[PDB]
């Protein structure tokens, strides 16, 4: 489908590009930087222009700061080293009541964050201290061994 | 019992304003806008998706008018000072084979500038037009910026000619496109495509009609922030074009001067044939059924059962009531009342409108600086497209049905939202939850 | 307890705040720049003033750098999934010969690291060996299946 | 048999220096202190923790005294230049209503200034201020800045005036704040928070008395480097306060020229009303008790059979030798010899401190660079809190027991010290490694 | 051997040094800013000398950018975690089709590299599809536990 | 059947241009490259590797000619502009003890410059070098600068002296560094160490021999692009050294003046002495002995029956037909025909070159920018080492075997081409992949 060609699919459909999109932040950065260092007079611009140069700087800045804040994220939750993760948390009827069937089938990931935008935070506290509690659990039976 | 599942790469976007870089396919655009456009422009149909536009809200407007600003102004960093020539000048009338409407309108004035050395002053002749120079009490006067700003020539051969511009999208976010052909600026569009880079647009600046832009697909659109509020602009948009030719039919002898060590001056110097009026000629017929269009897509708004007129400004500042644009480098000032001056009701023929030219120019309306555009040799033609209008809805709770409209206008951002209408930046944020029936081991 | 509320607790008290801290730089980074780009004349002095806008991306970038080294060593240790990890290499009597109930229990981070400050690049240089040696045995061990 | 095992969020620190940045609650502070503070500010109680704390070796000082230049320069750049008026100037005394001490304080200076056009100057006459002008040799006179830098006028609508500021650790830093009410600026504290964002410190620029500081919260506390070395300051917070009203008054009409093309001049003008001199007014009360309590304090480090007696400045540059205070946007320059003629063994009756103004200020003691304070309009009164003194011990091994002391002081940097005393900059470097009797499979 | 020794080494004995250059490059980053920082007045013309303060700040971003971009590839293959790693994508004999022996036994990297230098894109886009698909079959088969 | 297995940490490299950073061990170089050097450099060499090193291709050379104007242009910014002296000169000959040569070399100019006020002038008499001032038509002259461009004052305790510089590669990046004796710039190199940061190299300029740079390891080396091609520049360098002793006999009384508001301008003033013409001393015999090693080194690549001539620069500026050398501060521009005027075929006596001064240079070749080089008070003498030529082959097909060589050059980068040569720099890209015989679990 392409890059957010799945934005319209069900959730279920969409699975299946994760890979288009979790890859596009840091190819982006590099494919573009790799065109501005072919210098048609750009690098000359953009160290010159000191004002355009820092906007440029900028940019890439927080590209790389949101491409981290996700990923550490990930890491706290043990999810860092695949795009699909499980974890040890059960899922709220508070944040959402809907059907499981109705999830993946007959609603698009956009759909859904709005559904449960306001759970966002609560549900990645959550995460954070199952995960914290699972590496205690584990580093304590390898003492018992 | 259903469990949390995380999801990276997942495809969910937020609204959001970023610093969108510029690429293009001694010109300041080309330039600027060193980065190069796709070989193969691209975009991404997305199925099913319905997103919400705003045009009076598009943040891309307002980084395209922060953006000009500078251009203009690194461009213009690296030239002559003319302040060593804010001194008074003794001035009597051009009398030379002048036609009617142009007597008085310029002035032959002489001055001691500086020179190479700081101990020579060299004597100059040059004829000025009368918006530059104003009477101090033949008679001295001093240019029109000598109380206000330091006057500055732009470099003579940099070319400010706008060439189509790209915006594209920095990494982590997209921009979406609207392909609706009805689509009115503001709310939901169903035809949406994602695209790293925008249309080229072409930057180019004027205050009443909007020249060289993109037409409309299927009819003339109507499109405002408010129908009620007499205090928003109608920004309208045609689907046809109307040309128009504009000349300034004086010849010109461009002279230069040392003012200074290895800086340059040029100045008007004498003219070649006769004196006349600088003129912009509007097919007649053409521009009554371009009219016409406009007021039945107006009467959609107003009512089908009224009266549409149409009048000139109310009054002003020049680079308000006139129609402001730029010719081969050269300012014109254009008097559009020729084009406003009807009431519509339930050989070529053209329309003259004459127009006014400045050399002092108070570009992008800062009152502490002032550019000079130098003069050019020969004898000017431009051939550019009407693409739209800027309306003002006069207003008046008098329920005559006798809507007025003025080409009012004189904002600068108005020319870039027309265009940029069909554009939106979201950002892509890739990480969220869904419930499903996989537990982690543990 | 917050960020740094155990400094003063024990090792082993401290041991369950390690995912409040070690989220802190990035989503400190995060929150600091969200809070920049409301730009109350704040984007406007960031980029105008040209010296002061380097100072800010020196800063960031910086972060990001140290960021970055401490997730690499974790990597290159095998540890990079893990708050809490354990290696292949014995503990040094010289480069500590305190008691295992001492160091859990009457002694703070802030004291240990100041007790086997010296000996940090060694223990690194330790970590990164034996994990290489690690990896080659479980490639070789996949080729004789 | 024990085992590595590694950690990662371990709460560990290091020393460090970094950029703090600034968040603030037509002023300079506010325009570059954009960024807002925390609406609910927090700190951590860190129970168990002992850190060493070193005023003298506070590197965020350093940090707040690189900044504040900065914006001075800032501010002062987009500003009109006065060099124009660094020309000959023909001066006679002001005989209008003068009291005594003000005889040949003011001087009428006349001269050709630049005008709007280059062709034409103009005769300005305008009043200075003794200070600012020098015979050259009724009289020709020059600005005092005219034989070393240019001059350049601050913008009359730029607000210098302090405002609280707070600097914040950029993230992957913290600040650590000692609470310790005794603490006396060096050594460990034992009552230890960490801060995001610092308690706000204003930017108050003075030279012998600490003005709008922090009090001390229990008794007076006398802070410095060594107590032995004579070389050293000493900086003496106070638990109370004590007042001090601050008036020019003088009546002023200022005025404005254009210097050049939308370039203004304002000077002083004439004056309305006697001519008078400025003055200080501090409580004799208040002072005496005051002086008495930091005199208990030095006991403490010097004996208490002691003779300790206070003296003015040994001499030197109108800067250090006064008092330097900025009183709405004004240069004062306090003469504190009543203040500190004292000795002291084991209606309201105020003190009148004689002022000098001076409108050419060596800011910042460059010598490349002068701004020129513009006059304000009208009778300037300040009221403001002596929060400190700075002291410097006159020494001498005499053993006779009669220490001295001097207002001398003079540096920029103590001003804030005495603020910034409370807080030190750590790096956290959260990764290290313990034993554990857990081995990870292989 | 030392950053590099093993360039011209056989690609078999070169896998001694992979945490060698690994980890080469934020310790790079790092030093070098370390050194920069003790300011022998290099902060004041690092920040005073806007034009050559942006170029040093262009050349740290460009660096993370790089860093990150192989970590991202190693993620998305779901090889974060090692130097070493095995996939379930087969060898094409289109690509190479010398014998294993002399892979790792008679020729470098650098030798290497240039052999197979335009598969790289393929490989790696069958590297990405493989992974995606493993990370689904896992999911489900926690669903039907 | 083999698997795809990835490795991370792979020693792979591509070619890369990066913007290399300066380190080295009130002088400007050590003020830029304030970045400390390796106290211990370290090189890791490299069995078995084998890679093309391309020294016309050399990025590093372009790198360093971008930093060095820089450089200039940075430490003569905050410096003194001499534009207020581009007046009209009243000038007569120095004809106090002038030894022939000189006779019209030196002319006794006075003018009028700004002082501290702007209403007053002062009478300023200044000894100048020809080449400096042009008559305008005892005559009146101006500067040779006032008709192109704005000069600016060097700063007169800045120092320009070349130090070591040592360009060191940014983290991802390494530098490849050629070991053989006898590579002559380019194709394959077999002994290759990597290093952090290169060997020192002095920044030196020069036009048409190349001084203080490295030696040849064995034997005189001739490299070239191409040796066909005229248009090509051949660099020779030379194993042994040359010595050449510089000096400006005439004795110095530099005075200064105020131009302006604390800007000092320094000027020539009087001489001391006989006037005299500056010489560049070069030992007959060593020249000889050099020339010769370079000759048979020619014949090598010309043939070894030939005859190869040598003879002097065919015309053009100044800056090109001699050689520019900077001593002490001041500009030399020697005359070289004495030492390239001879045929070969199949006391001390010294060669003395004649020298020119010239103190308003047009540096780096850029049109708009002049530099005034304050005079250097008392007698100057440099001494430094030739290690190499630039020699242009006339070329002509006239194969008569009378190869002609000329000190041509004139070109900047040239010099350091020429030391940077025996480096590459890389990019490492440690991922790639290989078959195994092991797959991952599934
Ligand atoms: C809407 O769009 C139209 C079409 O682009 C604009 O009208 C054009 O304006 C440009 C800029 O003035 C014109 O380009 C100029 O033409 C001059 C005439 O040369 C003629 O002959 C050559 C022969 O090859 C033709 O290529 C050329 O088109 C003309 O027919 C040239 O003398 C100019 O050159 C000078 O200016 C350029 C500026 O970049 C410099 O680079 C050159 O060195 C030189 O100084 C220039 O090429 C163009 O001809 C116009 N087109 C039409 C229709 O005639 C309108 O201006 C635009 N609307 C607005 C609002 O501006
Ligand atoms: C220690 O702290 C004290 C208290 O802040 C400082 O004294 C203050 O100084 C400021 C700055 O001069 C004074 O603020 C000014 O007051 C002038 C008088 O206006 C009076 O009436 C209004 C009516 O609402 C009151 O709000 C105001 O407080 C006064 O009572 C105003 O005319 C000034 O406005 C002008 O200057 C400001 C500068 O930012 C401009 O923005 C305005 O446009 C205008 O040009 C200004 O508001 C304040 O009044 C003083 N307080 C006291 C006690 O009277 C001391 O200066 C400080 N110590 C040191 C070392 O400076
Ligand atoms: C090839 O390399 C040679 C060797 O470096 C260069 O020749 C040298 O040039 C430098 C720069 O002019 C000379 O250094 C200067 O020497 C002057 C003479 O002082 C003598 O006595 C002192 C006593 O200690 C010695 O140290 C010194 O070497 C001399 O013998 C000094 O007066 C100069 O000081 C002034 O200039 C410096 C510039 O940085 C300022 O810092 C000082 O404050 C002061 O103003 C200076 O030290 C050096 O002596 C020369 N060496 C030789 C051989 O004599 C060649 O120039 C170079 N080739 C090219 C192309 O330039
Ligand atoms: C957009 O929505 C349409 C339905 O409105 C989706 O159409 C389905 O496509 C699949 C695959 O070809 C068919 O098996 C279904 O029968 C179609 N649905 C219906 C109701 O006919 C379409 O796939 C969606 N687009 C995207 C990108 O997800
Ligand atoms: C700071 O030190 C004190 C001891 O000096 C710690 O107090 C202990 O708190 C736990 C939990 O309430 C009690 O069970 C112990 O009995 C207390 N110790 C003693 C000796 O009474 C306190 O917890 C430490 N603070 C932190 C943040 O770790
Ligand atoms: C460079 O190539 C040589 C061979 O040309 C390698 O030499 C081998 O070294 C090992 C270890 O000492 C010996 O067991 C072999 O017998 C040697 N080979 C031969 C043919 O004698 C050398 O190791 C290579 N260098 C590097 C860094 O890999
Ligand atoms: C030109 O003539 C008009 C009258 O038509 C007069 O008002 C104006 O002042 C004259 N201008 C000059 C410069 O003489």
């Amino acid at each position: 489908l392409g890059f957010l060609g799945a934005a319209g699919s069900t959730m279920g459909a969409a699975s299946m590009t994760l890979t288009v999109q979790a890859r596009n932040l840091l190819s982006g950065i590099v494919q573009q930087q790799s065109n501005l260092l072919r210098a048609p007079e750009c690098q000359q611009h953009l160290l010159k222009d000191t004002h355009w140069g820092i906007k440029q700087l900028q940019a890439r800045v927080l590209a790389v700061e949101h491409y981290l804040r996700d990923q550490q994220l990930l890491g706290i939750w043990g999810c860092s080293g695949k795009l699909i993760c499980c974890t040890n948390v059960p899922w709220n009827s508070s944040w959402s009541n809907r059907n499981l069937s109705e999830i993946w089938d007959n609603m698009t990931w956009l759909q859904w964050d709005k559904e449960i935008s306001n759970y966002t935070q609560i549900i990645y506290g959550l995460l954070e201290e199952s995960q914290n509690q699972q590496e205690k659990n584990e580093q304590d039976l390898l003492e018992l061994d | 019992n259903l469990w949390v599942t995380v999801y990276y790469g997942v495809p969910v976007w937020k609204d959001a304003e970023t610093t969108l870089f510029c690429a293009s396919d001694h010109n300041v655009w080309a330039t600027h806008c060193c980065v190069p456009t796709d070989p193969n422009p691209q975009e991404i149909h997305l199925e099913n998706v319905t997103e919400e536009f705003n045009m009076w809200k598009n943040n891309m407007v307002e980084q395209m008018h922060t953006d000009i600003i500078s251009l203009w102004d690194q461009s213009l960093k690296p030239c002559v000072k003319l302040t060593p020539l804010c001194v008074t000048l003794q001035c009597t009338n051009v009398t030379n084979n002048i036609t009617d409407d142009m007597r008085g309108e310029l002035k032959n004035c002489s001055f001691n500038m500086t020179t190479e050395l700081r101990d020579k002053k060299q004597k100059v002749y040059s004829l000025f037009y009368r918006l530059d120079v104003v009477q101090i009490n033949n008679k001295e006067y001093r240019l029109i910026n000598c109380n206000t700003s330091a006057i500055t020539q732009a470099c003579p051969k940099v070319s400010f000619e706008p060439i189509p511009i790209h915006y594209c999208a920095p990494a982590g976010f997209a921009i979406l496109k609207c392909k609706d052909k009805k689509f009115n600026g503001t709310g939901p569009c169903t035809n949406v495509s994602t695209v790293q880079c925008t249309h080229g647009i072409k930057p180019v600046v004027s205050t009443q009609l909007l020249l060289n832009g993109s037409l409309a697909e299927e009819e003339v659109i109507i499109r405002s922030e408010n129908i009620t509020n007499n205090a928003k602009n109608i920004l309208v948009q045609l689907n046809e074009s109307v040309q128009i030719n504009c000349t300034r039919p004086n010849n010109n002898t461009v002279k230069s001067i040392r003012i200074g060590p290895g800086q340059w001056f040029y100045y008007t110097g004498d003219i070649i044939g006769d004196i006349r009026q600088a003129h912009c000629n509007v097919s007649k017929a053409t521009w009554n059924e371009t009219l016409g269009k406009v007021v039945k897509q107006l009467r959609k708004h107003f009512g089908n059962n009224t009266i549409i007129r149409f009048a000139n400004s109310s009054g002003g500042d020049l680079e308000v009531t006139t129609h402001s644009f730029n010719c081969g480098g050269e300012f014109f000032y254009c008097n559009t009342s020729g084009l406003f001056n009807s009431t519509w009701i339930s050989s070529n023929d053209s329309i003259t409108l004459p127009c006014r030219i400045k050399q002092i120019i108070n570009m992008w309306q800062r009152i502490g600086q002032a550019m000079y555009a130098p003069p050019i040799q020969g004898v000017i033609r431009c051939v550019s497209n009407i693409t739209g209008l800027i309306l003002t809805r006069d207003g008046g709770s008098t329920n005559s049905t006798t809507e007025t409209f003025r080409p009012g206008g004189g904002d600068m951002r108005d020319n870039w939202r027309s265009e940029l209408y069909k554009y939106k930046v979201v950002k892509i944020e890739p990480l969220g939850v869904a419930p499903t029936r996989c537990k982690r081991r543990v």
